[PDB]
This record gives structure tokens, sequence and C-alpha cells, in this order.
């Protein structure tokens, strides 16, 4: 039953002022709208990242 | 899994097969390169949990 | 094996350096110090510090 | 008995390495220097594209252009990634046996 | 080794990589790329959103 | 200290800054190799430390 | 596969027909080329090695 108790905060999120804690040199996706736009306009090229 | 169940999976090598349908993509070649929503995880995400 | 594979790589590079866009044997007036023993020791045992 | 096989593997490694350096050139001067160093021949096509012929022992004659490589006596077309895979296989075998 | 006469643009090295020297040799590719990135960020410091 | 790839630097900035990059890759090389050559001349004119 | 097809009299999708392969096809026409359908390449390196 320990999960049914009224638990509260016990850990403080650090201050992510500096990068290199979150951001790095990698590739990600793009928003759905621009994906659909590229598919309609440019259906003959791979969707970039 | 609320994000996985509500998200759109797509392979960005073959936009020739997918087509836009009401703010989401559908397959038109019987190859299933994309789909809408799922209840399973992907590599590199929530490994720790 | 470090020594062996190091002289391996040194000869493979002297064959052609992509950065210089030409071979190292074909330059003796711009970088005239190659073809020497001290170069062969420094390329393999001289710490960058 | 091992050095002979190592020599064959190194011949193949050197051939693949020269080919990879040729198809990864980013200028005409580097391509011409590679042709002069590895006994090649650079021809100019009609669409402003340079082709390189080179005869290596382990593979025969070879024609390279725009990242593609054609072997005649083998009758094979090859892109960059397949060539690099073969080169990595050869490197692994040779380094392991050395 | 040979050592270059001290100037003010070198202390950064002693702040970036301590336990180091101020040698008359060239500067590594990493530090050159770092300086160029710094210049690019300093120049385009208004278009950044 | 995160910008290491060239593509992410080339696309994140303007065009002329590409041409001040490739020569960089070459310049360090010569600046390295000549150094490794110069070591051969000053061979018998350096003393040992205790 | 699609370049082998374009070099022959066969059709291909539009994703690969929108490229600058004219030079490669000119090269293969000047050599009397005859590739091996991309299923025998692994079988080739099984022997060349």
């Amino acid at each position: 039953k320990w999960h049914e108790l009224p638990l509260i905060k016990c850990f403080e999120i650090p201050d992510l002022l500096d990068p290199s804690i979150i951001y790095s040199d990698k590739s990600h996706s793009m928003n759905r709208s621009e994906v659909l736009k590229h598919v309609r306009m440019n259906p003959n090229t791979p969707i970039p990242s | 899994h609320e994000f996985f169940e509500k998200s759109l999976i797509y392979y960005n090598g073959r936009p020739d097969l997918m087509r836009v349908h009401n703010n989401t993509l559908i397959n038109s070649t019987s190859q299933r390169v994309c789909w809408q929503g799922q209840e399973g995880g992907l590599e590199g995400l929530r490994q720790k949990g | 094996q470090y020594n062996y594979f190091g002289t391996f790589a040194r000869l493979l590079l002297m064959m052609h350096d992509p950065a210089l866009r030409q071979s190292l044997y074909e330059v003796q007036d711009k970088i005239p110090g190659l073809h020497s023993s001290t170069f062969k020791y420094a390329m393999l045992y001289l710490d960058p510090s | 008995d091992s050095f002979k096989i190592l020599a064959y593997l190194c011949q193949k490694f050197l051939d693949l390495h020269k080919l990879t350096l040729i198809l990864n050139a980013v200028s005409e001067v580097e391509l011409l220097n590679l042709a002069r160093t590895f006994k090649g021949k650079v021809r100019r096509s009609s669409h402003g594209t340079n082709i390189c012929r080179i005869r290596v022992p382990s593979l025969g004659p070879t024609f390279i252009s725009e990242g593609w490589a054609y072997f005649k006596k083998l009758d094979i077309l090859m892109d960059r990634n397949f060539l690099l895979m073969v080169k990595d296989v050869i490197i692994g075998r040779m380094q392991t046996v050395l | 080794p040979e050592i270059a006469k001290f100037r003010i643009t070198h202390i950064d090295k002693l702040v970036e990589d301590p336990t180091s020297l101020n040698i008359a040799m060239g500067m590594s590719p990493a530090n050159l790329l770092k300086t160029e990135v710094k210049k690019c960020l300093i120049e385009s410091r208004q278009t950044i959103r | 200290s995160l910008f290491q790839n060239s593509r992410t630097i080339r696309n994140s900035f303007k065009k002329k800054y590409h041409r001040e990059l490739d020569d960089l890759i070459v310049r360090s090389e010569v600046s390295s190799l000549t150094h490794l050559g110069k070591l051969h001349l000053r061979r018998g004119s350096c003393k040992m430390w205790t | 596969d699609n370049l082998i097809r374009k070099f022959n009299s066969l059709p291909i999708p539009s994703m690969w027909d929108s490229k600058n392969w004219d030079g490669v096809l000119e090269m293969l026409t000047s050599c009397q080329a005859n590739p091996i359908s991309t299923s025998q390449m692994h079988k080739w390196m099984g022997s060349w090695l």
C-alpha cells in the first residue's frame, strides 16, 4: 500500500543553465505539419532530419 | 505510452508510399512503412525505467 | 603491436594524405624533414603534451 | 604459409583503399594526383563529370564516377557503402591474422 | 622543445587545458575549429532567437 | 565545446565560412608535419635534464 | 537496382528517376556493361575473398 500514500517531492531538479547536460550533436525529427508539407510538395525525396 | 499511443511512426526513406489523410499518414502500397499510434517502446527511450 | 600497426598506418598515410590532397613522398621542399628517423620516432612515441 | 595469405589480403586492402580514396576525392587536383600516383587515367564526360579508369591486380580494370564503381572482368556495379564493407572485412581479417 | 614568447592570447589555453605549455608549434584542429565557432557565434549574436 | 561535426556547422551558419574550414583542415597538417621534421636538425644541440 | 534498371529498358519509381545519373549511364555505355542484378554480389565476395 506504500504507493497509495500521499507522497510529495523529495528531489530537486538541477539548474540546466549550461548545455552538454541536455543538448548534443545529434539529429532529430520535425513537427508533423512540416512533415506533411514536405510529403505533399516533395514526395520524391527522403524526409530530412 | 500516452505519447506513443498518440504519435505517428514513419520511416523517412520512402515517402512515395505514404499519403496525407486528416492530419496523419496512411499507406497506399500494402507495405506498412508508417502508422498512427502504438503501445510499445523504441530503442534508447525509458531504458532506465 | 602498437609499434607495428603504427608504422603500418604511417606508411599507409605516406602513400596518400587526404588532407594534403597528395602524397608525402612527393614533397621535399615544403615539408623537407620527412624521410628521417626522428620523424618516425616522433610520429609514434612523442606525446602531444 | 601465413605470410602469403597476409600478402594477398594486403594487396586487396591496398586496392580497395586506393579506390576509396579515388571515389572520395573532392577536387580535380586530388583526382589527378591519385591517377598519377596509382597509375590511373582521368577522362572527362559530356555532362561535366570526371571518370577515372584504373587497373588493379585483385579486381581488374575499374571505372569510377560520382561514387559509383564498375568492374568489367567481374561485371559488378558497386556503390560506396558496399566497397567500404568489403574493405572493412579485409581490414579485420588482415589485422586479426597479423 | 622550443617555446614562443608569451602573449595575451595564450592564457586561454592555460585556462582550457592546464598542465600545458606555450609552444611555438601550430594549434590543433580542435582548438582552431573551436575558435572559428566562437567567432561565428560572436558575429551572429542578434539573429539568434 | 559541442560543435564538432562540419555539417551542423555549415548549415547553422553562412556559406563563406565553409571556405575558411577546409583550408583549416589542411593548415594544421602542414603545421604539424613541418614541426615533426624540424626535430631532426636540432638533434645534437640539446642537453639532458636531471 | 534502380540504376541497373534505368541503364536497361526497364522502368523505376520517380524517387530515383529525379537524379543526375546521366554521367554514370554514359560511363556504363562506354564500357559495354552488364551487371548481375544485385543478388549475386555477396556470392561474388564469397569467392573473391
